[PDB]
C-alpha cells in the first residue's frame, strides 16, 4: 500500500507530504492532537464537523495555509459524507460517544456511523489507508453497551475493508481528558473523590500524544500495519487508587476517599438511564457517574499479552507521572 | 560547505562593471513548490544571503 | 562654529596621537580615532570652551565584512552653543571591547545596548549590557551582513504544548532577491 | 417539531440579536492601525452608535481586534490575552501586518500573521484600513454572528 | 556591575570561567523555585549540564573569545533568572541527553 | 566543633558520585586534583558539592587555596553551622 | 564548455555561455544552450519494480534496494555487468567500479568508447594538443572524425 | 429623507438622495437601500459608488453614458 | 520595596508600553521600560530595498507624523545626490510638514488629556484630525501613509480646491485651539496634575539627548528650523516658544504655542506658494510624465530603469536631521555606490525620551507616571524600529 506519501520539503510546517486525510470526529480530544501531528509533516487535513462552526476553529492554526479545511456534514446524509471524502487518500475515523443522547443512541454513534463511513470508503475507491479507533476493552461479551458497539463496528469495518487498520487505545490522559479532569472538578467542588469500584480495578492509561504518534507511525509504515489490530496501552499498570493519589500529588490536596460499592453507584447512576426521555432531548451529560463507564470498571481492562503494542511500531510511551500530567497544576 | 568564487561577466552585455567582487556560495538548492499558489518555499536561512 | 573653523581648531588644539584621520567636507567633519583614545577624545570635546559638545545624538555601527576590523562605530555629536555637528568614528572587530561613554553622556546607555544587540560589540564599564530590542533568548546579531534577513527561527502556537513555541524557519514563499545592478556603472 | 422548528428558531434569533446588538471588542492596539481604530470610534464614524464599546480588560470583552505588527516577543502576550476571554469570542485581524506580516513579512522578528497565534474570524485588508473598512469588517462579523445556531445545534445533539 | 575589561592572558580567562561557573551554581536554587522544577530534575543534573557546556567549549585558546563566551553565558543566566523565558525552554535546553548512519540518511532524503 | 566520624563519612560518601572516582582510593587523606587525577572543574565541583549538601557558602578566595580532602574535612569539622 | 545556468526556483530557465579562453571562448552550441527543456520532462522520480503482469508500481527506496540486493546474491560473480552512462561523473563511476569488483566481477565500462580500448598511457585518448593550442597548428588531418557534430 | 431630492434609482432599486449644504454639511448624499435583510453593507454599483463617496460629481445615470 | 508591572495592552496608554516599576510606597523609585515589542527589523529591511522602495518604511516609523520622516529621508537622499528641488515643491513640503506637526500636536495633547481623565477634548480634536487627514487623502491616495514627499521633488501635484479648503480650515482652527485651551489651561485640576510634575533641567535635557518640546521646555532655545534651516523655512516668520520651569505644564503650553505657530506658517505658505514644476528636471533621478513615457524612447528607458533599478547614490555617508513634531529626527544614511542603501540608522527622538523616563519619574506618585509618559509624546513605532 505504498504511494500515499511523497515528501516535498524539510519536514516542517511549510513542507509537503503526499497525505490528504479526512479525519472524522476531529473536534474532540484525540483529534486535536492527531490533526496537529498530521499538519506538522505538511499533510493536508480535511476536518468534517457538525453543528456550530466554532467547533473546528482551533484546528485552523495547525496547518500552514489551506492545509486544514473544515467542512460541514450530516452523518444521516450520505451525499455529504461522499462530498467531504472525495479528495482524500487516507480516512481516519474518531467518531464515538461514551454517553447516550436520544438523537444518537449507543449503537448509532459507535457502530452505524462507522459502518456508513467504511461503506462510503468502499464505493469511493482510492483511500489507500483507513484507520478506525475503537476502545481497548472492546468485546461482544463486555457488559458496557459502548464497548460492544465498538467491537461490532470493528467487525463491520474489517468486513467492509480488509486493509483498514484498527488502532485500539486505552483510557487517554491529557489536557482535555474526561477521567482526570472530572475527578479534579469533583474534588474542587465537593472536597472528596468517590471511588466507584473502591479503587481496585486495574487499567493501563495512555498519554494521548502517544496515541496520536502511534496513528501517525501506522500511517507512515512499511506496509505491515495494514489489516492489523493494535492495542495501545501505557507503560505502567495503574489502578483507580494510584491515579487518584497521583492527581492529589499534582493538585496538592490532602487525600480523602469515600469508598462506594458497585451496587450503590450503579443504582445512583441509574436515574440518568431511564430519564433519557423528557421534554428536552438534551440532558446534563454524566461527568464521573456514567452507568456505562461504571459497568466498564467491572472487568479489568489490560493490553493483551499476545497482541501488538507500542514496541511493534518503534515507539515508547511517556511515563504518566511527569510531563503527561503537568496540566493539573492549573487547579493547584 | 561553501564555494568562494568571483562571478563572471554576463554574455548578454559587454559592460564590465559587476566584476572584481568575490561572493560566498552556500549551495542553497533545497526549495520546493507551495501546493496552494505555486510559490517557491524554502527552509534554508542562507537562501539569498550570499547573493 | 563652522566646518572650516572647527577643523583647524581641532587640528591645532587636539593631541596628535588621538586622531588618525580627519575629513573636512560638506557632508560632515569626521574624526577617526583608535578605540583606546575614544573616551579621552570625547571627554576633551565635551569640556573644552571652544568645542562645547554637550549632546550625543546617537551611536551606530556599520558592518564591513571585507575589513580586518569588521565593525565601524560612529558617534554623532552636536554642540548647541556653537551650532555645529561633529562625527567621531572608531573600528572594532567581533572580539574586542571598546570603552563606554555613559560616564560622559548618560544617554549613551541605550544606544550602546542597541549596538551590542545588533552587532555584538561589547562596551567596557557599561552598567548593564544586555539586549534591548531582540526577543528574549535571541541568538545571533541581526544587523550583521552575514545574518539572514528572515533569521533562523520562527514562532507559532503549539496546541498540544499549550504555549507559543519557537521552530526552525520555513517560508511559504522565499524572499525573491532581484539583481538590478548594471554592468555600465 | 411542531413548535421546536419555531420556538427554537425564535430563541436562537433572540440570542443572535443580543450578540449582534451588543459587541464589546478588546482593541489590541499595536501600531499605526491603532490610530485608525481611534478614528473609527471618534465622532465622525461613531462606532458606539452600533453598540460597540471598547473594553480595557479581556474578562468583559467578547471580541478582540488585533491591529498592528505582531512581533515574536509580543506573541506570547497576545495568546495570553486571547486565552482570558470568555467562550463566545471572536478575533478580527486589521491591516496587512496582522493579516500576513504585511510590509515586515520577511523580518526576523515579526510573526507572519496573527492567525498563527490565534484563530481569526474576519480579515480586514489595508495599510492602514480605512475607518469605513473597519466598519465593514465589524458589520461582516455581525453578519457571521447571525449565522450561528447555538440552541438548534444543542437540541440536535 | 560594569562589563569587565578584556583579559590579557589565559589564566585570567580561566579565573573568570570559574567565577561564572560558581555564579551559575549559586543560581541553581533560585531557578528551582521560580519555575516548578522541584519534582522535575535533580539538583546535580543541571550542574552537570553547565559543566558539559563549559567542557565542550574548552578547546578555545583565545582569551577574548573566552571572555565573550563568558559574557554570553552570563547574559543567558540573567535571562533565565528572570521570568523572561518560558518554562519549557530551559527544560528544552538544560536536560542531559541499527544498520548505518549513511543508510538511514539515504532513506530519509537526498540532502545530507 | 564537630566530631571527625560524621564529617569523614560525609566527605567519603559524596565523592563517589562523579562516575569516575574510584571508591577504593577515597580516604581522609586523598587530594582531589592530584591524587585522583581530577580536573580544575571537578576541583571546584567538589567545593560546590560541599555547599550543595548544606546551605553555607565558600568565598572565592577559600576555594583555590588547598585542594586536599584532609584539610577539607578538617574545615568541615570546624563548621559550626553544620551538624 | 563553461556555462551559466539561470534558474527561478526549482526549475532551470535558461543556459548562457561563460568565458573560458581554453575550452569554449565565450560560445556554446545549440544542443548545450537548449538542453534545459528536457530536465523537466519524463523525469524518473520514484523507485519502481515490475509486477507479475508487467507493470511498474511506485515503491519505497528500502524495498527496491532489498529486491536488487536479494537478486544480486543469486547470480555467479562473473555474471554481473555494470555499464556507466555518458553523463556519469567520476565519483559515481568509481563507486560502481568498486561495487562490481567486490562482488567478484570485472565487467565495468562506459556507454561509448568502451570496446576494449587500452587506457594504459593516457595520451591515447586525450587531445594531447590543448584545444586552445590548436590555434598554432598549420595542418589538420581529421581521421574518421566529424568535429562539427 | 425629509426635505430631500431623489437623485436617481439604481438597478437594484436603491434610491439616492441629496440635500444642499451651506457651511458645515451633513446628510447630503445617502442611499435608501431597497432591501432590509441586513442589506449586505455593500450593494452600491460602480456607477453610483463614485457619486456616493464624493469622488465624482456625475450621478451614475450620466456615468453609464 | 516590591516590583510592579504595567503592561497596558489596550491603546488607552500607547498599547505596547511595558514598565517595570520598583515602588517603595506609593512613590516610584525606578522605571525600567522594556522595549522591543514593536521591533520589526526596519533597519535591516532597508538594506534589502531600493532607495525608492525604502521610502514607505519611513511613513510607519512615527505614524502620527508621517510627512516628517519622509522629509528627512528625502533630504538625506538629496544631500547624498546633490539634487536641487524646485521652489514650489519646497513650499508644498513645508506646508505638509506643518500640517503634520499640527496633527501630531493635537493627537499628543488630547491623548495625554484622556489619560489624565478629560474625555471631551479627545473627540473635539479628532474632528480636526479628520479634517486634515482629508487633505492628506486628497493629494495622495492614503489618509495616513502617504508616500507624497519623495527624494526628487514631490510625488504629484495638488488638486484644484486644496488651497481654498486649507484656507477655510485655517479660518477656524484658531477658534478650535481656543476652545481646547479653554477646556484645559485654566482648569485647576489640570494645573494640579501637571504643575511641578516631570521637571527637567536644561543640563539634564542636554545630557540625556532631549530634543524638541522636551528640550525647549527647560529654557533651551534650540529649534532645528532656525538653527539648521531647510527648504524655505528661512523665508517664513514664526516664533519659537520657550519654557521657564520645565514641568509638564510648560510642555503643554509650548505644545499649544507650537501648533498656533504651525497655523501661522501654513497661512504664509499658502499665500506665498509660487507656480512651477514639482520635481527636479533631472529625469535620471525622477520619473517621466505618463504622456512622455508613452511617446518618447528615452523617457520610456528612464521610466523602466527607475522602476526596476532606481537611481544609484554615489558612495558617501551623512547625517541629516529635521525638526520632527516629537523632536530631532535624524537619518544616518551610508551609500556604497549601488541602488540600495548600505546602512540607514533611524535616530528616533522617542528613544532618547523614553530612555530618560527613569530620572523624570523618580520619587513621584504612581498616578504621575502616566502624565510623565504622556507629556513626552512617545509612539513605539520609532522607539524600537
Ligand atoms: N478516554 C478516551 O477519550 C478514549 C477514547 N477512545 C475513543 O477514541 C475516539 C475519540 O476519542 P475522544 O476524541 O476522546 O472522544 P470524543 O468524544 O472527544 O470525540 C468525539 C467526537 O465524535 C464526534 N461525534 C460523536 N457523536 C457523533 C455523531 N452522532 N455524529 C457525528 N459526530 C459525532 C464529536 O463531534 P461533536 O463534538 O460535534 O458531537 C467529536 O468530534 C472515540 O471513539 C472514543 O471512544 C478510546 C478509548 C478511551
Ligand atoms: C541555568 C543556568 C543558565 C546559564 C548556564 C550556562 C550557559 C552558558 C554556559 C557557558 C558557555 C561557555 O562556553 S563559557 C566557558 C568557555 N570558556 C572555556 O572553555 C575556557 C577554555 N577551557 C579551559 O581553559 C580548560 O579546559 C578549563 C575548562 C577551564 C579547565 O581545564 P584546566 O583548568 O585543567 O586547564
Ligand atoms: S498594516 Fe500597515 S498601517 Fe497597519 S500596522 Fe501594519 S504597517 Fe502599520
Amino acid at each position: 500500500g505504498v504511494g500515499h506519501l511523497a515528501r516535498k520539503g524539510t519536514g516542517g510546517r511549510s513542507s509537503v507530504s503526499g497525505i490528504v486525510a479526512t479525519v472524522f470526529g476531529a473536534t474532540g480530544f484525540l483529534g486535536r492532537y492527531l490533526v496537529q501531528q498530521l499538519a506538522k509533516m505538511g499533510s493536508q487535513v480535511l476536518v468534517p464537523f457538525r453543528g456550530s462552526e466554532d467547533s473546528p476553529r482551533h484546528l485552523k492554526l495547525m496547518g500552514d495555509l489551506g492545509q486544514v479545511v473544515p467542512m460541514k456534514f450530516d452523518p444521516r446524509d450520505e451525499d455529504s459524507i461522499k462530498a467531504v471524502m472525495a479528495k482524500a487518500n487516507v480516512v481516519i475515523n474518531l467518531i464515538g460517544r461514551e454517553y447516550e443522547t436520544r438523537n444518537f443512541s449507543f449503537e448509532d454513534a459507535n457502530h452505524h456511523i462507522a459502518e456508513k463511513l467504511a461503506l462510503v470508503a468502499k464505493e469511493h475507491g482510492g483511500i489507500m489507508r483507513y484507520i478506525q479507533v475503537s476502545c481497548l476493552g472492546a468485546s461482544v461479551s463486555s457488559p458496557s453497551r459502548m464497548l460492544r458497539a465498538k467491537a461490532a463496528a470493528e467487525e463491520a469495518v474489517l468486513n467492509a475493508l480488509p486493509e483498514a487498520t484498527i488502532m485500539r487505545p486505552a483510557t487517554m490522559i491529557g489536557t482535555e481528558d474526561r477521567i482526570l479532569n472530572p475527578w479534579s472538578m469533583f474534588v474542587k467542588k465537593y472536597g472528596f473523590l468517590p471511588l466507584i469500584g473502591g479503587g481496585t480495578t486495574k487499567f493501563q492509561p495512555v498519554y494521548v500524544v502517544d496515541v496520536a504518534a502511534a496513528i501517525v507511525a501506522a500511517l507512515k509504515d512499511d506496509g505491515s500495519s495494514m489489516g492489523k489490530t493494535y492495542e495501545l496501552g501505557g507503560p505502567d499498570v495503574f489502578t483507580t487508587h494510584e491515579l487518584a493519589e497521583i492527581m492529589y500529588d499534582m493538585i496538592r490536596e490532602w487525600p480523602r476517599y469515600v469508598k462506594l460499592p458497585f451496587p450503590i453507584a450503579k443504582a445512583m447512576a441509574a436515574p440518568r438511564d431511564f430519564m433519557v426521555n423528557k421534554v428536552p432531548f438534551p440532558l446534563p451529560s454524566p461527568q464521573i457517574f456514567n452507568l456505562d463507564q461504571i459497568n466498564a470498571l467491572t472487568t479489568d481492562t489490560l493490553v493483551s499479552d499476545n497482541a501488538l503494542k507500542f514496541q511493534d511500531l518503534d515507539l515508547v510511551p511517556h511515563k504518566l507521572k511527569g510531563y503527561p500530567v503537568e496540566f493539573l497544576i492549573q487547579y493547584r | 560547505k561553501v564555494i568562494i568564487y568571483s562571478p563572471a561577466r554576463t554574455a548578454t552585455q559587454s559592460g564590465s562593471g559587476k566584476l572584481g567582487k568575490w561572493k560566498i556560495n552556500f549551495v542553497s538548492t533545497l526549495k520546493w513548490e507551495n501546493p496552494l499558489m505555486g510559490w517557491t518555499s524554502t527552509g534554508d536561512p542562507y537562501a539569498n544571503v550570499g547573493d | 562654529m563652522d566646518n572650516q573653523f572647527i577643523f583647524k581648531y581641532s587640528w591645532e588644539t587636539l593631541p596628535k596621537k588621538w586622531v588618525k584621520k580627519m575629513e573636512r567636507s560638506e557632508h560632515g567633519n569626521r574624526f577617526d580615532t583608535n578605540t583606546d583614545y575614544l573616551f579621552q577624545l570625547l571627554c576633551f570635546l565635551k569640556l573644552h570652551t571652544y568645542t562645547r559638545v554637550q549632546v550625543l545624538i546617537d551611536i551606530c555601527g556599520v558592518d564591513y565584512p571585507s575589513r580586518k576590523r569588521r565593525f565601524e562605530v560612529v558617534y554623532n555629536l552636536l554642540s548647541t552653543r556653537y551650532n555645529s555637528r561633529i562625527r567621531v568614528q572608531t573600528s572594532a572587530d567581533e572580539v574586542t571591547r571598546i570603552s563606554s561613554v555613559v560616564s560622559l553622556f548618560p544617554s549613551a546607555g541605550w544606544w550602546e545596548r542597541e549596538v551590542w544587540d545588533m552587532f555584538g560589540v561589547s562596551f567596557i564599564n557599561h552598567p548593564d549590557l544586555r539586549r534591548i530590542l531582540t526577543d528574549y533568548g535571541f541568538e545571533g546579531h541581526p544587523l550583521r551582513k552575514d545574518f539572514p534577513l528572515s533569521g533562523y527561527v520562527q514562532v507559532r502556537y503549539d496546541d498540544p504544548e499549550k504555549r507559543v513555541v519557537s521552530e526552525p524557519i520555513e517560508m511559504t514563499q522565499e524572499f525573491r532577491y532581484f539583481d538590478f545592478a548594471s554592468p555600465w556603472e | 417539531s411542531k413548535a421546536a422548528e419555531f420556538v427554537i428558531s425564535k430563541v436562537d434569533d433572540l440570542m443572535n440579536w443580543a450578540r449582534t446588538g451588543s459587541i464589546w471588542p478588546m482593541t489590541f492596539g499595536l501600531a499605526c492601525c491603532a490610530v485608525e481604530m481611534m478614528h473609527t470610534g471618534a465622532a465622525r464614524y461613531d462606532l458606539d452608535r452600533f453598540g460597540i464599546i471598547f473594553r480595557p480588560s479581556p474578562r468583559q470583552s467578547d471580541c478582540m481586534i488585533v491591529a498592528g505588527t505582531l512581533t515574536n516577543k509580543m506573541a506570547p502576550a497576545l495568546r495570553k490575552v486571547y486565552d482570558q476571554m470568555p467562550e463566545p469570542r471572536w478575533v478580527i485581524s486589521m491591516g496587512s501586518c496582522a493579516n500576513g506580516g504585511g510590509y515586515y513579512h520577511y523580518s526576523y522578528s515579526v510573526v507572519r500573521g496573527c492567525d498563527r497565534i490565534v484563530p481569526v474570524d474576519i480579515y480586514v485588508p489595508g495599510c492602514p484600513p480605512t475607518a469605513e473598512a473597519l466598519l465593514y469588517g465589524l458589520l461582516q462579523l455581525q453578519k457571521k454572528i447571525n449565522r450561528r445556531k447555538d440552541f438548534l445545534h444543542w437540541w440536535n445533539k | 556591575i560594569g562589563v569587565p575589561p578584556n583579559s590579557a592572558n589565559l589564566t585570567e580567562a580561566r579565573r573568570r570561567v570559574f567565577d561564572f561557573f560558581r555564579a551559575a551554581c549559586r543560581s541553581i536554587p533560585t531557578i528551582m523555585d521560580i519555575y516548578n522544577l522541584q519534582d522535575v530534575v535533580a539538583p546535580s543534573q543541571l550542574r552537570y549540564a553547565i559543566s558539559a557546556q563549559i567542557r565542550n567549549n574548552a578547546h578555545i585558546t583565545d582569551p577574548k573569545v573566552i571572555d565573550l563566551l563568558i559574557f554570553k553565558g552570563m547574559e543567558e543566566l540573567t535571562d533565565i533568572v528572570d521570568h523572561a523565558k518560558q518554562r519549557h525552554h530551559i527544560i528544552g535546553q538544560y536536560v542531559v541527553g541499527g544498520k548505518t548512519d549513511f543508510l538511514k540518511n539515504f532513506y530519509t532524503s537526498n540532502y545530507f | 566543633f564537630l566530631d571527625k566520624s560524621e564529617v569523614t563519612d560525609r566527605v567519603l560518601s559524596v565523592v563517589k558520585n562523579f562516575q569516575k572516582v574510584d571508591p577504593s582510593k577515597v580516604t581522609p587523606k586523598a587530594n582531589f586534583q592530584n591524587d585522583l587525577g581530577l580536573d580544575s572543574l571537578d576541583s571546584v565541583e567538589v567545593v560546590m558539592a560541599l555547599e550543595e549538601e548544606f546551605g553555607f557558602e565558600i568565598p572565592d578566595n577559600e576555594a583555590d587555596k588547598i585542594q586536599s580532602i584532609d584539610l577539607a574535612v578538617d574545615f568541615i569539622a570546624s563548621h559550626p553551622q553544620a551538624k | 564548455s563553461n556555462i551559466r545556468v539561470d534558474s527561478r526556483g526549482p526549475e532551470v530557465m535558461r543556459i548562457i555561455p561563460r568565458l573560458n579562453e581554453d575550452i569554449n571562448e565565450e560560445w556554446i552550441s545549440d544542443k548545450t544552450r537548449f538542453c534545459y527543456d528536457g530536465l523537466k520532462r519524463q523525469r524518473l522520480s520514484d523507485p519502481m519494480i515490475r509486477d507479475s503482469d508487467g507493470r511498474f508500481k511506485a515503491v519505497s527506496w528500502r524495498d527496491a534496494l532489498a529486491v536488487v540486493g536479494d537478486i544480486i546474491h543469486q547470480v555467479k560473480p562473473d555474471e554481473i555487468v555494470g555499464v556507466a552512462g555518458q553523463l556519469s561523473d567520476a565519483e559515481s563511476m568509481m563507486v560502481l567500479k568498486d561495487f562490481v569488483n567486490r562482488m567478484g566481477s570485472d565487467n565495468v565500462w562506459c556507454e561509448g568508447t568502451a570496446a576494449g580500448v587500452d587506457a594504459d598511457l593516457r595520451y591515447s585518448y586525450l587531445m594531447n594538443t590543448s584545444i586552445s593550442g590548436l590555434e598554432n597548428a598549420d595542418l589538420f588531418l581529421l581521421i574518421g572524425t566529424q568535429p562539427r557534430v | 429623507n425629509i426635505g430631500a431630492t431623489l437623485v436617481g434609482v439604481d438597478k437594484f432599486g436603491n434610491k439616492y438622495y441629496q440635500k444642499l449644504g451651506d457651511t458645515q454639511y451633513g446628510r447630503h448624499r445617502w442611499v435608501e437601500y431597497a432591501s432590509k435583510d441586513r442589506y449586505n453593507a455593500s450593494q452600491v454599483p460602480a456607477e453610483w459608488h463614485g457619486w456616493l463617496h464624493f469622488i465624482t460629481d456625475h450621478t451614475g445615470d450620466e456615468l453609464l453614458s | 520595596n516590591f516590583t510592579l508591572n504595567f503592561g497596558p495592552q489596550h491603546p488607552a496608554a500607547h498599547g505596547v508600553l511595558r514598565l517595570v516599576l520598583e515602588m517603595n510606597g506609593e512613590v516610584v523609585e525606578r522605571a525600567e521600560p522594556h522595549i522591543g515589542l514593536l521591533h520589526r527589523g526596519t533597519e535591516k529591511l532597508i538594506e534589502y530595498k531600493t532607495y525608492l522602495q525604502a521610502l514607505p518604511y519611513f511613513d510607519r516609523l512615527d505614524y502620527v507624523s508621517m510627512m516628517a520622516q519622509e522629509h528627512a529621508y528625502s533630504l538625506a537622499v538629496e544631500k547624498l545626490l546633490n539634487c536641487e528641488v524646485p521652489l514650489r515643491a519646497q513650499y508644498i513640503r513645508v506646508l505638509f510638514c506643518e500640517i503634520t506637526r499640527i496633527l501630531n500636536h493635537l493627537l499628543a495633547l488630547t491623548t495625554h488629556a484622556m489619560d489624565v481623565g478629560a474625555l471631551t477634548p479627545f473627540l473635539w480634536a479628532f474632528e480636526e484630525r479628520e479634517k486634515l487627514l482629508e487633505f492628506y487623502e486628497r493629494v495622495s491616495g492614503a489618509r495616513m501613509h502617504a508616500s507624497f514627499i519623495r527624494p526628487g521633488g514631490v510625488a504629484q501635484d495638488l488638486p484644484l480646491g486644496l488651497c481654498r479648503d486649507i484656507d477655510s480650515f485655517t479660518q477656524q482652527f484658531a477658534s478650535r485651539i481656543d476652545e481646547l485651551e479653554e477646556m484645559l489651561t485654566g482648569n485647576r485640576i489640570w494645573k494640579q496634575r501637571l504643575v511641578d510634575i516631570g521637571t527637567v533641567t536644561a543640563q539634564q535635557a542636554k545630557d540625556w539627548g532631549f530634543s524638541g518640546v522636551m528640550l525647549r521646555g527647560s529654557g533651551v532655545c534650540w529649534d532645528l528650523r532656525r538653527a539648521a534651516p531647510y527648504d524655505v523655512y528661512d523665508q517664513l516668520d514664526f516664533d519659537v516658544p520657550v519654557g521657564t520651569r520645565g514641568d509638564c505644564y510648560d510642555r503643554y503650553c509650548i505644545r499649544i504655542e507650537e501648533m498656533r505657530q504651525s497655523l501661522r506658517i501654513i497661512v504664509q505658505c499658502l499665500n506665498q506658494m509660487p507656480s512651477g514644476m514639482i520635481k527636479a528636471d533631472d529625469r535620471k533621478l525622477c520619473p517621466p510624465s505618463r504622456c512622455r513615457m508613452k511617446l518618447s524612447m528615452e523617457s520610456l528607458i528612464h521610466h523602466f530603469e527607475l522602476y526596476t533599478e532606481g537611481f544609484s547614490v554615489p558612495a558617501s555617508s551623512t547625517y541629516t536631521a529635521v525638526e520632527a513634531p516629537k523632536g530631532e529626527f535624524g537619518v544616518f544614511l551610508v551609500s556604497n555606490g549601488s541602488n540600495r542603501p548600505y546602512r540607514c540608522k533611524i535616530r528616533a527622538p522617542g528613544f532618547a525620551h523614553s530612555q530618560g523616563l527613569d530620572f523624570m519619574s523618580k520619587h513621584h506618585m504612581l498616578a504621575d507616571v502616566v502624565t510623565i509618559i504622556g507629556t513626552q509624546d512617545i509612539v513605539f513605532g520609532e522607539v524600537d524600529r
